[PDB]
């Protein structure tokens, strides 16, 4: 996760290995600049995920006409005017949760009870 | 006069159509007549 | 319960600053002189040729009767330069590229001696990129090393 | 069950009783179709699906 790139190369950094002063550096395998790892973690897989839950929420997602609305209140706004949608990862194990947002706060929450 | 537009089948996906003018517009029976849903939409 | 043609009956019987003029500039300049632009696209937050190098170079690097195809001049010409335009020492170094998205609705008010302008349309806009920075390359090997 | 609800108010008069009765014509689908309701509507055993995007 968080690719780097190089700078007066820019192309990507990989992870160099440093066993001297025995850290994780990153090469830059075109042009030899080089700089730390600010993290010691260096890959993800992410196999279940739980993102795209709220796909392109922009701020006129309030101005479509289409989406159903829905009268519920925001936890912040307390507001009663939100639009809502299921969760926008088109895939078939889904959950059927839902994702409100309220139209003034743009704040998103959820239908959810099994976890907030 | 901006009355009535052409739509074709990809703007469509984009619009929320009612089905008739009076049943639906206004806010808010005989029983032999059949059964519709509201204008909660 | 029924349709009503007789409807055609009741539808019957119903009814400070800098201000700077600007004139016709000389041509024969022009008629020699094109006026281009050009982008450099490093990021290098100013990447001015002031401090590339001396000296700067900017420049380019039987049968009988016949049909060919026909096409207007300009794609004739514009076709008839694959030579791209260059910068260098003799060794940092750019290379030019056409961009044609918008060679039109560009006519420049250069900063002149004076706050005034005289009127210059862009001939062309040029993309310049950088290159040979870390100077690498297979381009021999690259085929016998992506088939390893 | 809204069949057999109108299937059981249909007295031995009603004529299309008496074609399921003898076994003539017909059946209860149908009776309940034309009668009470005609339910769920299927393609590939599934109900309708969402042709535009996400609505039917
Ligand atoms: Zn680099
Ligand atoms: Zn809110």
């Amino acid at each position: 996760t968080t690719f780097r790139f190089c700078r007066d190369c820019n192309n990507m950094l990989y992870p160099r290995e440093d066993k001297e002063n025995n850290r994780l550096l990153f090469e830059c395998r075109t042009c030899s600049y080089v700089e730390e790892a600010g993290s010691p973690l260096v890959y993800r897989h992410e196999l279940i995920t739980n993102i795209g839950e709220t796909a392109g929420v922009v701020q006129d997602i309030g101005s479509d006409p289409t989406l159903p609305r829905s009268d519920r209140e925001c936890p912040k706004c307390h507001s009663r005017e939100n639009v809502f949608f299921q969760s926008q990862q088109r895939r078939k194990d889904t959950s059927m949760v839902l994702f409100f947002v309220c139209l003034s706060c743009s704040h998103i929450f959820t239908s959810d009870q099994k976890n907030k | 006069e901006g009355l009535v537009e052409y739509i074709d089948a990809e703007e469509e996906e984009s619009i929320l159509i009612a089905m008739q003018p009076e049943d639906l517009e206004p806010a808010e029976v005989d029983p032999a007549k059949r059964i519709r849903v509201s204008h909660h939409a | 319960f029924i349709k009503r043609d007789r409807m055609r009956r009741n539808f019957l019987r119903m009814r400070e600053y800098n201000e700077f003029p600007l004139r016709a500039i000389p041509k024969e300049d022009l008629e020699n002189m094109r006026t281009h632009l050009l982008k450099f696209q490093s990021k290098k937050k100013i990447n001015p040729v002031t401090d590339f190098h001396l000296p700067v170079r900017l420049h380019r690097k039987r049968k009988t009767r016949q049909l060919k195809v026909l096409d207007e001049n300009a794609k004739k010409l514009r076709f008839e330069e694959f030579y791209p335009w260059v910068m260098e020492d003799f060794y940092n170094t750019w290379v030019g590229s056409y961009e044609a998205g918008n060679s039109d609705s560009y006519v420049l008010l250069s900063v002149e001696d004076d706050g005034s302008f005289t009127m210059i349309p862009a001939d062309k806009v040029y993309k310049f990129t950088a290159r040979n920075k870390y100077a690498t390359l297979t381009i021999d090997e690259a085929e016998k090393r992506m088939d390893k | 069950k809204a069949g057999r609800l109108a299937e059981v108010n249909l007295k031995d008069l009603n004529n299309v009783k008496q074609m399921v009765m003898a076994g003539s014509k017909g059946s209860f689908i149908n009776i309940a179709q034309m009668s009470a309701c005609v339910g769920q509507q299927s393609v590939e055993g599934k109900r309708i699906a969402f042709g535009f995007v996400d609505r039917t």
